[PDB]
Parts: structure tokens; sequence; C-alpha cells
């Protein structure tokens, strides 16, 4: 955690409901952005820290 | 702690439009049922 890992994301499309209609993940949050609006929504790129 | 607001609903309220419920929320896909994630309750106290 003090070196984490990043992935890119980019040029796709996606659903963005399974990561919280998944029973994987115990907790789901979002910042600036709305659990719903994810799958309406638009980015120039995604990075997975 | 006797002092609350409503941090919880699905609509806004109207013109001079008032709610006394408790009724448990539902913040996302929990199937909640009035009982937990998402199963929030609906008031929170500003406990100045």
């Amino acid at each position: 955690v003090y070196a984490w890992n990043r992935k890119r994301i980019s040029n796709c499309v996606a659903d963005y409901s399974v990561l919280y209609n998944s029973a994987s993940f115990s907790t789901f949050k979002c910042y600036g952005v709305s659990p719903t609006k994810l799958n309406d929504l638009c980015f120039t790129n995604v990075y997975a820290d | 702690y006797n002092y609350l607001f409503r941090l919880f609903r699905k609509s806004n309220l109207k013109p001079f439009e008032r709610d006394i419920s408790t009724e448990i929320y539902q913040a996302g896909s929990t199937p909640c049922n009035g009982v937990g994630f998402n199963c929030y309750f609906p008031l929170q106290s500003y406990g100045f």
C-alpha cells in the first residue's frame, strides 16, 4: 500500500453495476460519482489503484 | 442529540411539504424489507 500498483482501462464500454450487484465485493463507495450514474457516464481514462 | 434532519429520501420535498416517517431506506440493491448495508434509518442527529 506504500507503493500501490496501477492498471489502465481505455477505449471501451462497460457495465459498472456489477461492482455492487456482485456478491464478490464486501463494500462499495463512490466519490464525485453516483453508483447507478456510472452506467450513463464517460471518462478520458480509468486507472485502477 | 435531540436535534435531527432527514438525510435519506427517494424524492425531494415540494414547497412547504413535511415528512414524519421513520421508514427504512434503500440506497442500493439490498433486498431490504425493513432490515444493514443500504438499509439506513432515514434521520441523522446533529449532536451539537
